[PDB]
RNA sequence: AAAGGUUUGGUCCUGGCCUUAUAAUUAAUUAGAGGUAAAAUUACACAUGCAAACCUCCAUAGACCGGUGUAAAAUCCCUUAAACAUUUACUUAAAAUUUAAGGAGAGGGUAUCAAGCACAUUAAAAUAGCUUAAGACACCUUGCCUAGCCACACCCCCACGGGACUCAGCAGUGAUAAAUAUUAAGCAAUAAACGAAAGUUUGACUAAGUUAUACCUCUUAGGGUUGGUAAAUUUCGUGCCAGCCACCGCGGUCAUACGAU
RNA sequence: ACUAUGCUUAGCCAUAAACCUAAAUAAUUAAUUAACAAAACUAUUUGCCAGAGAACUACUAGCCAUAGCUUAAAACUCAAAGGAC
């Protein structure tokens, strides 16, 4: 049995299910929460179960979290031109939380998409090289193309043994 | 006005020192993450601050900004701002006074004082 | 940590002082202390003859202007 | 868009500081019928141990 | 439990203590020998970190403290 | 333990492999100094025939020599391997038959 | 791991060791040809030959290719600036390739290495600070990040200087080691250097030589094993001896366990 | 028979089968017999363990301790040791 409560949280399908993925602006967001209370329950189950997905997709936002600092529970995300963007999540569900930061400053599912096609451009298919970077490390696995002499042996007129041997022969 | 080269061109944390003359010893602390139990743990880092008016305490926390140039050896930060001052919070939210989970002034009111 | 305006107070009234905890847990034993005297003594006299150089320094070089 | 979203985020907490401000209000009033109620008691309680 | 293993460790500690016993008086100069070469180990660390700072003699009124002595 | 003892710890710390006789090699050679008889410990009964050598490495080692027979002397040269006598206590080592100065075994 | 064998008079539990799978090197015995890949004891000392030229003088190149794994926890990934011993363009901009200062995170062992001893900040030159059980410092070990990268180039970390005075370029030799490739051909291909060019040069490379180390296609058959784990023994000899076993164990006259068959 | 000693006044030593062999805290008593003992079992946090012997040992550092205490290996040996029945 894996230790802890919901061990599904330590496991990467879990961590991967995570969709808030933050603008470039966004460089820290600080939570402040309560441990005890009815109000600040949202919050609590917040850090419990989404704060590990929303480091997995921003590994260089900083976020650091404060108990019991103040009456009730927030958010504020710090940008790189120097706003401060706070947010209220009292009596607020963690799965609202999540949807509200996605909102604001959340990037785009249009966004996601185009950096990952750009991230593929220097793949080609034809390219030839190893397995680890291509698909096909020479042409003799491609069909019809003259096959490997170590696989299937050459023709004795296309090999330099026997062409050497007319040279002098000549 | 070109910025620094340092990744953490903002940090928050806390200030665990004090000592030396107009720069501030921050902790600040990321969530790394184990990559054999995939659970999240605390990294921390020191960051020596410029605190040009010495307005810091041991305990509150602060945000340091990336310095263009180096001011010394370790001294790459400047104070930005003191989120949270020590015993001496206010409340984000409401903007009143608070010690812990309670607001010493009541959003109620309205002191103006 | 909390209400720092009534901490004050009460320390100056009851007379109480609070030193904060130190970050680092020192040892101590009669080889540490021992050693840990004379590096602070060294260091005191090597930062001791770098202030007279800079006066004898100084005062040579005010005696040429 | 960073604008308008930031726009509609200080809408949002001030809707939520509305609501706080009507809950603790509701509060205030029941507290203050039961803050008298026990100080009746403490009184009656003085008064009898005196 | 059968205290088996206690008599094994029962035998250990009482023919260590017969050994001991034994050589009571060469493990004394052993000792004293040890604890010699503990203090000039401990002198010798001390000159090396005043000479390394470029000091020629070591600061003026230091006499290494002897710390392994019979000084309690 | 915790997961934050596991985390504090990590994998387990783990003694490392401290070499045998050959020294992690697969055979040494080396030159017969003295020929004996060993005696195998209780409850087994034989005279197991054994020799020691001056390995090239420097060490000298006694080694079993297996088989019916051997002609070995002093100043031979022998390649040995690895492979305790189980019977014979401290004997790791063995001699090859076939190589240098040691043959094989006479077939009866 | 789909597991198995082995604690005891016996059972259960716990627990180590070992077996079964896969691969490299060396060794024993044995071996036809053909194709292909790889070639590897040693930073110990090296006989001999060769490995860098080109070219109307100036220059350019010999800073590469090739070799080794010396040193070093050495690094990876990323940011910033800058040049370039460059190229191609423009009289001003696109690259390749480096250098310097850095840091989100990650990065070997020993804590019986627990303290390091100046390792800090301010900028009137004062303050007494900086790192450290979230592992500093010390010591030890190792190339890693693998379309490749890093370090080294006789030794003294460097190389003014000094010394024990140069194959860790190809081939080859001595010594050493369990460890064994030709002191070979060609510049035709591709790559590099030079030239305006026809071209020239190249132990890079290409085509061969050597070798059951691996794979492929074939044709001869040899090696080991036969108590249990674990597929498979007849007769005889031996008699706790001679010998055998990876583990448990076998051999004291009807031994499926040793030797021959 | 008799002493050190048990007692008192100070200081030192810091060890026990110091074991109720069961860390502390908050639960739960059904969805639940390896054996024995004092029923099972979840969460939280720290400490500790990784075959037996060698070994309450060697060396190191600290300590009013000097035949001492705490800290604590390796070589080497074995194919078991151990717990309950
Ligand atoms: S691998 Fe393609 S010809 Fe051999
Ligand atoms: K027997
Ligand atoms: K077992
Ligand atoms: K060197
Ligand atoms: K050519
Ligand atoms: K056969
Ligand atoms: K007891
Ligand atoms: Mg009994
Ligand atoms: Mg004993
Ligand atoms: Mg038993
Ligand atoms: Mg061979
Ligand atoms: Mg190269
Ligand atoms: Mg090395
Ligand atoms: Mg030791
Ligand atoms: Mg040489
Ligand atoms: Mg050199
Ligand atoms: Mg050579
Ligand atoms: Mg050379
Ligand atoms: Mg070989
Ligand atoms: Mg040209
Ligand atoms: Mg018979
Ligand atoms: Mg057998
Ligand atoms: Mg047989
Ligand atoms: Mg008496
Ligand atoms: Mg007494
Ligand atoms: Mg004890
Ligand atoms: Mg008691
Ligand atoms: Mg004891
Ligand atoms: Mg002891
Ligand atoms: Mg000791």
């Amino acid at each position: 049995p894996m230790k802890g409560r919901f061990p599904i949280r330590r496991t990467l399908q879990y961590l991967g299910r995570g969709d808030v993925v933050f603008k470039e602006s966004v460089k820290i967001m600080t939570v402040n929460y309560n441990t005890y209370g009815e109000l600040g329950e949202g919050a609590r189950k917040f850090v419990f179960f989404n704060i590990p997905q929303i480091q997995y997709k921003n590994p260089w936002v900083q976020i650091m979290m404060f108990k019991n600092m103040t009456p009730s529970p927030f958010l504020r995300f710090y940008l790189d031109s120097g706003e401060q963007v706070l947010v209220d999540v009292e009596t607020k569900s963690n799965k609202e939380i999540m949807e509200h930061i996605k909102k604001i400053l959340g990037k785009k599912e249009e966004t996601l998409r185009e950096e990952e096609l750009e991230k593929q451009q220097r793949f080609h298919p034809g390219n030839f090289g190893p397995r680890k970077y291509c698909l096909r490390e020479c042409m003799c696995e491609v069909e019809g193309q003259v096959p490997c002499p170590g696989l299937v042996p050459l023709p004795k007129e296309m090999t330099g043994k026997y062409k050497a041997a007319l040279k002098a022969s000549t | 006005i070109v910025r620094s080269s340092v990744h953490a061109k903002w940090v928050v944390g806390k200030v665990i020192g004090t000592a030396m003359i107009k720069t501030a010893k921050v902790r600040a602390t990321r969530l790394v993450l184990d990559p054999y139990l995939l659970k999240y743990f605390n990294k921390r880092k020191t960051y020596f601050a410029h605190d040009a008016l010495q307005q810091c305490s041991v305990g509150d926390i602060v945000l340091l900004r990336a310095l263009p140039v180096p001011r010394s050896k370790h001294v790459k930060h400047e104070l930005a701002e003191i989120i949270f001052k020590v015993g001496r919070v206010i409340d984000p939210v409401t903007g009143k006074p608070c010690a812990g989970t309670a607001y010493l002034e009541s959003p109620l009111s309205e002191p103006r004082e | 940590q909390t209400n720092y305006d009534v901490f004050e107070k009460t320390c100056k009234e009851l007379g109480v002082e609070y030193t904060l905890p130190p970050l680092h847990f020192q040892k101590v034993h009669r080889r540490f202390l021992a050693k840990k005297a004379l590096c602070i003594r060294v260091y005191q006299e090597v930062q001791k003859l770098k202030k007279q150089k800079r006066a004898l320094k100084a005062a040579a070089a005010a005696a040429k202007k | 868009e960073h604008r308008e979203l930031m726009a509609w985020n200080r809408d949002e907490n001030r809707r939520m500081q509305e609501l706080r401000i009507a809950r603790l209000q509701l509060e205030a009033q029941a507290q203050e019928v039961q803050k008298a109620e026990a100080q009746a008691q403490r009184a009656q309680e003085e008064q009898a141990w005196v | 439990k059968n205290v088996l293993k206690i008599r094994r460790r029962k035998m250990n500690h009482h023919k260590y203590r017969k050994l001991v016993k034994r050589t009571r008086f060469l493990r004394r100069k052993v000792r004293e020998g040890r604890l010699k070469k503990k203090q000039i180990k401990f002198e010798k660390d001390l000159k090396r970190i005043w000479l390394k700072a470029g000091l020629k003699e070591a600061p003026e009124n230091w006499q290494t403290p002897k710390i392994y002595l019979k000084n309690k | 333990a915790t997961l934050n003892q596991m985390h504090r710890l990590g994998p387990r710390k783990e003694p490392p492999k401290r070499l045998g006789p050959t020294e992690g090699r697969p055979q040494l050679k080396g030159v017969v100094l003295r020929t004996f008889i060993r005696k195998p410990k209780k409850p087994n009964s034989a005279n197991r025939k054994c020799c020691r050598v001056r390995l090239s490495t420097g060490k000298e080692a006694v080694c079993f020599i297996p088989g019916e027979g051997h002609t070995l002397q002093e100043h031979h040269v022998v390649l040995v391997e690895g492979g305790r006598t189980q019977d014979l206590p401290g004997v790791k080592l063995k001699v090859v038959r076939g190589k240098y100065d040691c043959g094989h075994v006479q077939k009866k």
